[PDB]
């Protein structure tokens, strides 16, 4: 049930833009 | 002597569903996860690092094909290093090749897999999009090393608590150096039926990397409806299932088949009309459906390549070429030369696991 | 190609 804001890869993408 | 007996001095062999795991004193408290024809994966506790790991017991030495697949997975994974691909942290086997009946592969423990997730949950578009991007990011690296996975499916997509995805089960994977020709040299019965590309059946032993792109699209379709897109009973029914949605092949599509007997079978088939994706997948984001259609293209040569898929609009938020790496040294033709007897393959496996042996001292 | 024979085997 523990299904973004915690994933390193997603964070790296968001930081750039 | 007996490492198990030495382990038994503290804590030693453990029984899991009829399988004894002689993973020594270092690894204890094993819990069954899954199993295959010749292997079984368990979670276990690393007492040295005080963390939980996954351990795959492999028993392939009786059969030559199992030995071939074991050596391929070990050699490919040992040289692979990527976020979205599982790696080998340790390897356990007997000191002498005579006593090596089983080989134990220690990997990063992942809570669940995509297959399990879809049984219990429906994924939001942002989850599907992020999952799909990660699948391709690892796939770009895989194809960059001249490697074909050949079994991409939901069960082979490992997932942790922080939405991190890794690709596993590289036993069906193989090297196919591009310079050499492999038409009629590739193993015929590859991939799982529902994720099997058309050309694998139609052009037996003559497929390419594009079979992986097809599997991704099936997985993407499965994510979108929590249901398999082509649930074929057998290869004939599977082919009927594939043509049920894509429709009757185009003449250009028919010309890419090199198996004339197969081509005539297709010509003999009754005309079936293509089904639009939007009617089939009403609530799917069209951007996803544009890409979904592009990786389900009947023609393998015109199938969307892995680099092109990453650059598709649907992944533009996560698209970044500077952080989608490739292997430093891709695999050459010399690495595919494993058409050998199992006794020789057993020696090759034993050599490749020698570095992990205690006190190797390089 | 043992498992992919397109000339249909008799049912
Ligand atoms: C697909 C798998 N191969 C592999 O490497 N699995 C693996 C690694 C894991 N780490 N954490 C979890 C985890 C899992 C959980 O399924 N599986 C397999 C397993 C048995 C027989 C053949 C093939």
């Amino acid at each position: 049930m523990q299904l973004l804001d915690s994933s390193n890869l997603a964070r790296r993408r968001r930081r750039r833009r | 002597a007996s490492m198990a007996a030495a382990a038994a001095a503290g804590a030693g062999p453990e029984m899991v569903r009829g399988q004894v795991f002689d993973v020594g004193p270092r690894y204890t408290n094993l819990s069954y996860i899954g199993e295959g024809a010749y292997g079984m994966v368990c979670s276990a506790y690393d007492n040295v690092n005080k963390v939980r790991v996954a351990i795959k017991k492999i028993s392939p030495f009786e059969h030559q094909t199992y030995c071939q697949r074991t050596l391929r997975e070990i050699k490919i994974l040992l040289r692979f290093r990527h976020e979205n691909i599982i790696g080998i942290n340790d390897i356990i086997r007997a000191p002498t090749i005579e006593q090596m009946k089983d080989v134990y592969i220690v990997q990063d423990l992942m809570e669940t897999d995509l297959y399990k997730l879809l049984k219990t949950q429906h994924l939001s578009n942002d989850h599907i999009c992020y999952f799909l991007y990660q699948i391709l990011r690892g796939l770009k690296y895989i194809h960059s090393a001249n490697v074909l996975h050949r079994d991409l499916k939901p069960s082979n997509l490992l997932l942790n608590t922080t939405c991190d995805l890794k690709i596993c089960d590289f036993g069906l994977a193989r090297v196919a150096d591009p310079d050499h020709d492999h038409t009629g040299f590739l193993t015929e019965y590859v991939a799982t039926r529902w994720y099997r590309a058309p050309e694998i059946m139609l052009n037996s032993k003559g497929y390419t990397k594009s079979i992986d792109i097809w599997s991704v699209g099936c997985i993407l379709a499965e994510m979108l409806s929590n249901r398999p897109i082509f649930p074929g009973k057998h290869y004939l029914d599977q082919l009927n299932h594939i043509l049920g949605i894509l429709g009757s092949p185009s003449q250009e599509d028919l010309n890419c088949i090199i198996n004339l007997k197969a081509r005539n079978y297709l010509l003999s088939l009754p005309h079936k009309n293509k089904v639009p994706w939007n009617r089939l997948f009403p609530n799917a984001d069209s951007k996803a459906l544009d890409l979904l259609d592009k990786m389900l293209t009947f023609n393998p040569h015109k199938r969307i390549e892995v680099e092109q898929a990453l650059a598709h609009p649907y992944l533009e938020q996560y698209y970044d070429p500077s952080d989608e790496p490739i292997a430093e040294a891709p695999f050459k033709f010399d690495m595919e030369l494993d058409d050998l007897p199992k006794e020789k393959l057993k020696e090759l496996i034993f050599e490749e696991t020698a570095r992990f042996q205690p006190g190797y001292r390089s | 190609p043992v498992k992919f024979i397109f000339p249909p085997p008799p049912l």
